[PDB]
RNA sequence: CUAAGAAAUUCACGGCGGGCUUGAUGUCCGCGUCUACCUGGUUCACUGCCGUGUAGGC
């Protein structure tokens, strides 16, 4: 009949802060004692992460927990809005499962985005994707990440098989966890670009190091199916799509094209598109949030 | 005062709620918080 | 429970009548979240 | 730094500020607890009378 | 066009003297606070063939 005063829905496709150590290109195999960069001052005064001298190749790496079961909240106050919200879901993925929304997933871990400013200036990016069964590795992948666009979804064997996996483990048939450690050639003694705090870099323990929430908000922008005009490309599912940066928001209530109106339209009154806005909400709660009266 | 018979803070805060409403500068967190702190 | 949602209904109906600018209408949301404000400050008693 | 992806009060006609503009940020400053990058196991130690 | 019309109160002082409030006490029992987030639109920088010579150089 209504929508709960609380609805919390917790995270999945789970991070970690991508922790970032230096090297040397085509060392990537016996890549596990690289030294991690560190944040130094200089001139009021500023912080800055650059490579040693005597590497010309950035990794970072950071472990992927997938969850699975994304329709269910972790609060309500009403059990009608949450049988009603399980119903929606499981016709959701009853008509389709996570094969698209799961492709888009591993498009945006095959091309390394999650490298947010390391990637537009680098010549060459291997992602490597272990899937860790139990403290092994079970299944490998090696993705081009440059060959693979941003903006462009393409069809392929491996980022299939990737795409199933976490299409496995988002249904809830399989625990799903993955290293995947990115190696950019940046260039010897080149700047990264960590997640700046409160200019000071974030590190935890002498080790710059990127949020757990911008990989999390890097392999979330998958939203193609919104009103702007061709151009602008996929953007990370916020509810009322907003770029702050950039002082734009997609999606905005007076367009009937939310997160808001299409699930309280797709839910409580059963009305959305077939393919692209059900995508949008499904995605959507796969973030999660917060959401009620 | 008789045995046998006989017989405004808040204005100015809603004096300044109003002409500070009227008013806007750029519209940020510090002119809500002046809001919730008047109300 | 007839008292508390009441009064801050009629008290946020008194602000909006006793506070409109230029901006002319204040209008019936800002009404409800006045009263639920003066509501819980008031089920607060209890 | 996150965004205003919440429920909005009123409408988009706003003379006392309510809610924020979608077009604009929200910073907030949260506690967080993770594992060191070495350690891959949680242990939850706690004593039962 | 006023119960109108007018009016110097003025001076000084010793409140002193003393004192037991006493004992005693059982606050006592519970608890899920959850949920998601891009600090980024910015570091006007070490020099030097320089011209310190307000334009001049990677």
């Amino acid at each position: 009949l209504s929508t709960a005063s609380v609805l919390a829905f917790e995270r999945k496709l789970d991070p970690s802060d991508a922790l970032m150590s230096a090297g040397a290109w085509a060392q990537r195999d016996a890549s596990q004692e690289w030294p991690a960069v560190t944040v130094r001052e200089k001139s009021q005064t500023v912080d800055v992460a650059n490579l040693p001298s005597d590497a010309d190749t950035l990794k970072v790496r950071f472990t992927l927990r997938v969850l699975g079961g994304a329709g269910t909240p972790s609060a309500c106050n009403d059990a009608a809005y949450r049988d009603k919200l399980l119903q929606t879901v499981a016709t959701y993925v009853n008509d389709q499962g996570f094969a698209e929304l799961a492709r888009r997933y591993a498009h945006n871990l095959a091309n390394a985005r999650f490298l947010w400013r390391n990637r537009v200036g680098a010549e060459a990016v291997e992602v490597r994707i272990n899937h860790i069964r139990q403290g092994e590795v079970a299944r490998a992948w090696r993705f081009d990440a440059l060959a693979i666009g941003l903006r462009d979804f393409k069809a392929d064997a491996e980022l299939d098989a990737l795409a199933e996996l976490i299409a496995s483990g988002l249904s809830g048939s399989g625990h799903v966890l993955l290293e995947v450690v990115a190696f950019a050639r940046i260039g010897d003694g080149q700047e990264v670009f960590p997640s700046q705090e409160l200019k000071t870099l974030y590190s935890v323990r002498d080790a710059a190091a990127i949020h757990s929430q911008k990989i999390g908000n890097a392999l979330r922008t998958i939203d193609t199916w919104y009103p702007d005009e061709d151009g602008l490309g996929p953007i990370a599912v916020e509810p009322y799509g907003s770029v702050t940066s950039q002082g734009k928001a997609y999606r905005q209530p007076k367009q009937k094209l939310d997160f808001y109106t299409l699930l309280d339209n797709w839910v409580l009154r059963d009305e959305a598109p077939a393919v692209e806005q059900q995508h949008y909400v499904i995605a959507n709660l796969i973030r999660g949030g917060v959401f009620g009266e | 005062q008789r045995q046998n018979v006989n017989a405004p803070e808040v204005s100015r805060l809603t004096r300044t709620l109003q002409r500070f409403l009227a008013k806007t500068v750029h519209n940020n967190l510090a002119i809500r918080q002046r809001r919730a702190q008047l109300v | 429970g007839d008292w508390p949602a009441e009064v801050g209904n009629r008290f946020a109906n008194w602000l909006n009548r006793a506070v409109s600018s230029d901006s002319q209408i204040l209008g019936s949301p800002e009404a409800a979240q006045w009263s639920q404000e003066l509501s819980k400050e008031l089920t607060m008693f209890k | 730094r996150g965004t205003i992806s919440n429920r909005l009060k009123t409408k988009d006609r706003d003379p006392a500020k309510l809610d924020a503009s979608i077009q604009s940020p929200n910073l907030q400053t949260v506690d967080v607890a993770n594992l060191p990058s070495d350690a891959d196991t949680l242990k939850v130690r706690f004593t039962l009378r």
